[PDB]
């Protein structure tokens, strides 16, 4: 259908409501490839389509928006996705990125080290993660919920995401975490989004839209990942680069979303209503200070 | 007194027939932009490609100090427009060329300030 002209495909709600058993992911289009525009990296195309899809959600976009990007390096030593985020985000957005290995970046600030070493004084309006460990891709082992950087991300969302903020966390068949799916219930809305350029992969971005700071719905993350694999297993997605050729409405519209410093008592239902609509960010508006813990050794 | 001259080394490397630095990050864009050389968002025109600036800076890419006191980078955090006929070597292009301070265009590749 018309899906090939979208940036990608989001998990249909009816699949979220199932109670499937975890199965091996076996994609019909496995090994196919999209025809990328000449000279364009896979991850530029992939981040472009993710941002094109994010353009369709009720993201809060304050002045002096704060964005942090985990897993931003590559074996190329550069940061393709960071360049796309920098292009997508309004000018003046503070963009911090990070990776285990060293790389050169267009971000305003870059931290090298395990994500577990990263600390920030402030809260963030948008968290992007493309962290991935290729060792998870093992078809000879049970596919259990994974810890590692996923444990950090879950804590980082609960401690350092502003109310009304949003996240996009990359998962695969084997690179996933049950508590992250459970956390998706603490947003006004959530999905798993598959880009059209990488639709032959079990990769999706777990997108939590408008953080509420408490469970809106109870999600079992083992069941929901099984639900996600079932959707991917039974819905072949046609590989497509089409949306990459129309960049005229790409930039995220600077909405000037209100930022307010409220304490837990004053968050009433009307406030939660504004958060759910993309119309309020709750956090302090002090200075952005970050750091990376260094272990000292002989 | 001693200082490594990396620009000269790269230019000599290119003259010797060396492969230009790869993995400069090319952006998707409309290619209906102003054509100016270094911009806050991609500004390629029909004859240009837009690249993430850090990936096109020899000093960023080679992990060496930037060739000025202050150590500031003109490219990092920005987008650099490269003529499509030169986009095989964006690092070389930015090294060998200069931006007009009057109009934002590359001198020799879009600057027309020397015209009648
Ligand atoms: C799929 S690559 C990211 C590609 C990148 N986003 C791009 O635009 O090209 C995954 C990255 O996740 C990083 N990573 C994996 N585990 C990590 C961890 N525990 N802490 C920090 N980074 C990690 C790896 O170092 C690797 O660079
Ligand atoms: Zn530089
Ligand atoms: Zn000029």
């Amino acid at each position: 259908s018309s899906q090939a002209w979208q940036p990608g495909v989001a998990m249909p709600n009816l699949y979220k409501m199932q109670r499937m058993l975890l199965e091996k992911c076996d994609l019909q289009n496995y090994g196919d490839s999209a025809t990328l525009p000449k000279g364009i990296m896979m991850n530029v195309a992939k981040y472009t389509q993710l941002c094109q899809y994010l353009n369709t959600l009720t993201l809060a976009v304050p002045y002096n928006m704060r964005v942090i990007h985990f897993g931003a390096g590559s074996d190329k030593g550069v940061a393709p996705g960071t360049a796309v985020l920098r292009q997508w985000l309004p000018t003046g957005t503070l963009l911090v990125d990070s990776d285990l290995n060293d790389f050169v970046s267009d971000a305003d600030s870059t931290l090298i080290g395990d994500c577990a070493t990263v600390h920030t004084a402030n809260k963030w309006d948008l968290i992007i993660s493309d962290m991935y460990d290729p060792k998870t891709k093992n078809v000879t082992k049970e596919n259990d919920s994974k810890e590692g950087f996923f444990t950090y991300i879950c804590g980082f969302i609960q401690q350092k995401l502003a109310l009304g903020g949003s996240v996009a966390i990359k998962i695969t068949e084997h690179s996933w975490n049950a508590d992250l799916y459970k956390l998706m219930g603490h947003f006004a809305w959530w999905t798993a989004f598959v880009t059209n350029v990488n639709a032959s992969s079990s990769e999706a971005f777990l997108i939590g839209c408008n953080y509420l700071g408490k469970p809106r719905e109870q999600i079992d993350g083992y069941v929901m990942h099984a639900n996600y694999i079932f959707w991917r297993n039974t819905n072949p997605i046609q590989l497509s680069s089409y949306s990459l050729f129309d960049m005229s409405k790409f930039p995220l519209k600077l909405r000037g979303t209100a930022v307010m410093s409220l304490k837990e008592g004053q968050i009433n239902d009307m406030i939660l209503s504004l958060l759910s609509k993309g119309r309020l960010i709750i956090r302090e508006n002090n200075r952005v200070v970050i750091s990376s813990d260094v272990l000292v050794n002989n | 007194a001693f200082a490594v001259d990396a620009a000269k080394a790269y230019k000599d490397y290119l003259a010797s027939g060396g492969q230009p630095i790869t993995n400069c990050v090319k952006m998707l864009c409309t290619h209906t932009g102003t054509g100016q050389a270094i911009t806050v968002t991609p500004e390629a025109n029909m004859d240009q490609e837009s690249f993430g600036g850090a990936s096109c800076c020899l000093y960023c890419r080679c992990h060496i100090d930037h060739p000025n006191p202050k150590g500031f980078c003109d490219l990092k955090g920005k987008y650099v427009q490269i003529p499509t006929t030169c986009a095989n070597d964006p690092v070389g292009f930015t090294l060998k060329n200069t931006v007009c301070t009057v109009c934002g265009m590359w001198k020799g590749y879009g600057c027309s300030c020397d015209q009648l």
